[PDB]
């Protein structure tokens, strides 16, 4: 290990033996890219000229009025693809052709990581094999379209309970006989070290244009920067340039589902147990004598049992606080969205934005300069909603 | 701790292979899954492998993972695992049972109390199946602390490094893998260096299903072979002809066991 | 008239008298709205931090493999709501708020000028009513619930032929009634003067940006810019900041149907007759006794059966040459730039794209520079391409 | 051209208003169409206003574009059109007829060619619905050339320039918009200031529905009143009782004609 691989308690490499050499591989890989020169100007290249960064930063001028609330909006959804996911897809498809490999694995649940692989590999020429389970394949449809035109193929999980958590354990199975060949390309900041730092290093971007872009606009810092956790890379992405300024607060947002008490949740950092799973240890919901338990959320991409290492840890040293929002609270943001400011959020993001709502609306006369991210924009979505009435 | 030590000094003698079954505790039922370690058993096991049924079994392929939703629509707890454990230990004191783990059914309620069950139960060995060398160390001092030896896989792309270190960690036998991938009934260099290293006893991994495969591994220099794929297969299969079930296993682990010399 | 009504002779007012103060009033309205400098630094900010703009350009690195064909893509799909309808929406909401106005007039065929306009007017507070026709309402379902969301009323046109056509004429039957509260939002860049004047400044920039791009990446002005033609907004966006460069050929590509020769084209200005409909004088498709004919096309965005009056222009004095490209070409373009280059282009902006990819397929030893117009993204597609199996 | 000046003279003895009525030239079919131009003259129409079907009537609203819609599945087409508009002439040689045009139907086959036809079929005047004053030009330059009476639309948001520019350019009668929007039977000073201009006789526009508007119309300064709203949806709900249709479009314009004095 050249970098530490745990946060605090959280964190490790908790593989079958025969992956080790493999995410060693990919630990150099990544640090010696990480200095390469032309390793970070292929990256920017790529991001400035395919993905369309730097991403705008929008002041919201309607959906404040009455309070003392100044909101804005980390236009994440303007990404081509449509979401904060394709940024560390692509240095990872970068890191896959510099360890000469041509088979790309990945897992979808949202189907919005499964889109950005199938593009990234398109794009690149490498092959691409995707993991998708069941309900999301259903919630998400749009998707799993977009993903089979650029020649992606969707491997539909249902080897028990399909969905994500299933995806992961499916993909991790099929990258145990690959790994020479082909790189998985993980979803969110989580499983095992180094994937933790490395999708954190390649989301990084979010957070420093926000810093350069509100003290440019607000000639200051916000007071909070607040994002949604399905396992934690938009979060880390934007809170990560801001961890030293101590001014500011983090706030992740987590999927309440039906309602904390009612069971059918899905979040694990504050409401679930230090556990073993998907090669870290992290909080996750597992039952009492400790199998994992699957999680809920009206949103197919936050629908996950565990989070990444890295939250876990900034909640127990108290940089960073970690709240719940409802299935129908995030709802009403996404309502409230369309309707006072004319942009469509992806119901994942939508659990950010109505957690900053609730902020103003429950003390108006507080002065508070706040950033959601808006990780993504909600066409996948609009069917669903729709079918909510 | 020691059952092992005994199996392969013995067999030794025997200039005999060891052929050690694998089955998932409560697949299908308990009654029903005790009746099976009996016969095999009385079929010629040498030892046992038995796996406690975790919701998420990474390194296990599809008849694995179909055999732990068996015991868990049988009803079977990580608790009525150790209540079936301490009842095939009190009538088969001195064949060795290892149980093959994954981390978090271990971490629950604490790694050490853990340990202290198997060891109050009378495992021998634990293999957890997800903590690699580099991890395994409260693992490890857990295991030699209540007396259980702690398995380690040793994988066909294993290095010096590693080969010296779960050669220094294991003890009881050393998990010899013998492909990629993860479990299924489809799909040398290495053992002179462990025996160089005085590593434990090799046993040999995924992928064995021929019984030639026994006896070429046993000369190869392995000291026996461990199947799990084929076992369950036949519990699948005959399922619903238990005696059949019982018969093609006692047929197959006497064929195995037949084929154990080379 | 401040301005001039007419380019060379296509052009002019041909509305019913009640509605000619209204035209000269919208007249006046821009013509102050250019010269203020407040006006423009609302319009900047506006594109700049809420819809995303400078929008990126795009070189294709494995489509043109093995001829001599550089190819750039001008990313209008990266704008906020998925095209290039935005720009012009921003600047007439603010013109119309500027005349004191607050309900909106407007019709859509791709749906896509329908929720640019949705969306400008939840943003800026203004009432907004669209009309929209029964196979555009099927074709493009995706946009007929994005724009019900944000609070828009979808009037579903089916007085006659129920299409784009149909809703022009219900548009402006509404607004000779309503023209004192109410702004008439008009889609492209045709109807009467000003809007083929408005709609082309206020969709300049697209051109603008292209030109600046280029210069700085390629050292050198394009050979040629390409882009489709429906009734002319994007296509007019792209070529006005070049008319003067002499050097860079303007390819305009009208839809080809099932194949000019079967009658079920849309394409008017080089199989058209000049006749006077929509309140101007351009090429149409219609009856040798005068009736206006429909047209077709696979993509509900170029199903206009005239096109807007400078390009009837361009065109007769040889400036720009207009070409045209069938359903499966399209459809051949869409299915390869997924599949090479991870980018889902619209089914219309598909057509400008089959055009360039034929140029570099019949003369691959050419040397030559492109640019086409990706005006938008495909996502209100992917369910119709896939049903095409 | 002539026709009119001798209706608004003969009318002006008898202290009479007009009544034009408005009807789709083919609606429901050519013959049908026909026997009702006779029933309205014999009826009491004082000239008659007719409309060619065009696919795209953007100032009508529903019951004239279903009337549209009736002549073209009838087989209408504008030159089955000039064959009525020359059979009406040759048996009512004195009634003036003006026609209801779009730009397109007149731009068609050359505009000097249509106003051509119109002289030679016995039209009097022509409104081209959607040429403003200001696009004129060539329409108006070519209907006093074949002795067609240009007419133009004088609306309620009127102002002098546009006031003083129809009354300049305009011959026959002034089309006077007494409302806003799009043709339905559903939804003063501008007249002195007409008349001090010495423009044409100014008749009412969309929105006459009453028998008293007549009247009010008549006396508030308009020489005559137009309907096609009201005589259509007859010609639609009667359509089925062909006789009936007539009797009731009978009594309309008997009952609107005799409201014609106030
Ligand atoms: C727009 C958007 N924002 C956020 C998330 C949640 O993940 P994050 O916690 O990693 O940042 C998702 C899910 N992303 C994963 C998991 O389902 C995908 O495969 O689609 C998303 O769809
Ligand atoms: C992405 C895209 N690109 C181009 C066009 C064609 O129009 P343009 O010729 O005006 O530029 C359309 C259609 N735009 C209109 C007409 O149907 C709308 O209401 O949706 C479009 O959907
Ligand atoms: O190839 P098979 O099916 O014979 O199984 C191999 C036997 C032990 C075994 C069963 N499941 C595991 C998961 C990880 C590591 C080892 C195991
Ligand atoms: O209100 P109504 O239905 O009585 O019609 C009005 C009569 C003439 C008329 C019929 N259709 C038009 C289109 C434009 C301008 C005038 C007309
Ligand atoms: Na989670
Ligand atoms: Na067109």
């Amino acid at each position: 290990t050249l970098l530490n691989p745990y946060f605090g308690e959280f964190g490790g490499m908790y593989v079958p033996q025969i992956l080790m050499p493999a995410l060693n591989q990919l630990e150099e890989a990544f640090v010696r890219a990480q200095k390469d020169p032309e390793f970070q100007a292929q990256f920017a290249d790529l991001l400035k000229n395919y993905a369309g960064r730097p991403t705008a930063l929008t002041k919201c001028q309607n959906i404040t009025a009455g309070t003392r609330t100044t909101l804005y909006l980390k236009r994440e959804d303007l990404l081509h693809g449509g979401a904060h996911t394709t940024n560390q897809v692509l240095g990872q498809a970068l890191l896959a052709k510099r360890m000469g490999k041509s088979e790309i694995i990945a897992e979808t649940g949202a189907g919005q990581h499964g889109v950005a692989s199938a593009l990234a590999s398109a794009l690149l020429g490498l092959k691409c094999r995707i993991y998708m389970g069941a309900k999301d394949v259903e919630r998400q449809s749009p998707n799993v379209f977009r993903m089979r035109l650029m020649g992606a193929e969707v491997i539909p999980v249902h080897s028990g309970s399909a969905t994500l958590k299933d995806a992961c354990n499916e993909a991790l199975r099929d990258w145990s006989g690959s790994y020479e060949t082909a790189h998985y390309m993980l979803g969110t900041a989580a499983g095992p070290h180094p994937y933790p730092t490395i999708v954190r290093e390649f989301q990084r971007m979010i957070g420093e244009e926000t810093k350069a872009q509100i003290l440019d606009k607000e000639g200051r810092l916000p007071d909070a920067v607040i994002a949604c956790v399905g396992g934690g890379s938009n979060a880390i992405g934007m809170f990560a340039d801001f961890i030293n300024d101590t001014s500011v607060g983090l706030i992740g947002v987590e999927p309440g589902g039906h309602g904390i008490e009612t069971g059918e949740h899905g979040a694990p950092l504050k409401h679930g147990r230090v556990g073993i799973y998907f090669g870290m240890k992290a909080p996750m919901m597992q039952t009492a004598d400790g199998q994992i338990e699957e999680s809920y959320s009206i949103s197919a991409g936050l629908d996950f049992p565990s989070v990444g290492p890295q939250h876990a840890y900034l909640n127990s040293i108290g940089r960073a606080d970690y709240v719940s929002i409802t299935d129908d609270e995030a709802l009403e943001a996404f309502k409230t969205l369309c309707r006072h400011e004319g942009i469509i959020p992806a119901l994942e993001s939508s659990h950010a934005l109505a957690h900053a709502l609730k902020m103003m609306r429950e003390q108006p006369e507080k002065e508070q300069l706040l950033v959601v991210n808006l990780s993504g924009r909600g066409d996948k979505d609009i069917f669903t909603v729709h079918d909510i009435l | 701790m020691e059952r092992y030590e005994n199996l392969f000094a013995q067999l030794n003698d025997r200039r005999e292979g060891a052929f050690v079954p694998f089955v998932t505790l409560g697949d299908p039922g308990i009654e029903q899954s005790l009746k099976i370690i009996d016969t095999l058993i009385d079929a010629g096991a040498d030892a046992l492998e038995l796996g406690v049924p975790f919701s998420d079994p990474l390194a296990d392929g599809p008849t694995i993972q179909n055999a732990n939703l068996r015991a868990f629509a049988a009803g079977v707890t990580p608790a009525q695992c150790f209540e079936m454990l301490a009842l095939i230990r009190e009538k088969h004191p001195t064949i060795p049972i290892g149980l093959l783990m994954y981390a978090n059914l271990v971490f629950n309620n604490g790694i050490d109390a853990f340990y202290a069950r198997c060891e109050q139960v009378g495992v021998d060995s634990v293999l957890v199946a997800d903590v690699p060398v580099e991890e395994s160390a409260p693992f490890r001092q857990a295991a030699l602390r209540h007396n259980i030896a702690p398995i380690f896989i040793c994988p066909p792309n294993a290095d010096d490094d590693l080969l010296r270190q779960v050669a220094s960690y294991g003890r009881g036998y050393t998990y010899l893998l013998s492909r990629s991938g993860v479990t299924g009934a489809e799909n040398h260099h290495l053992i002179e260096k462990l025996k160089e290293y005085h590593a434990a006893p090799a046993l040999q991994g995924f992928g064995i299903s021929s019984p030639e495969q026994v006896s070429a591994a046993v000369r190869a220099g392995a000291a026996g072979a461990i199947s799990g794929s084929a076992i369950v297969k036949i519990i699948e299969k005959n399922l619903a002809s238990p005696k059949q079930m019982l018969a093609e296993l006692r047929s197959f682990v006497s064929a195995m066991k037949a084929a154990s010399r080379a």
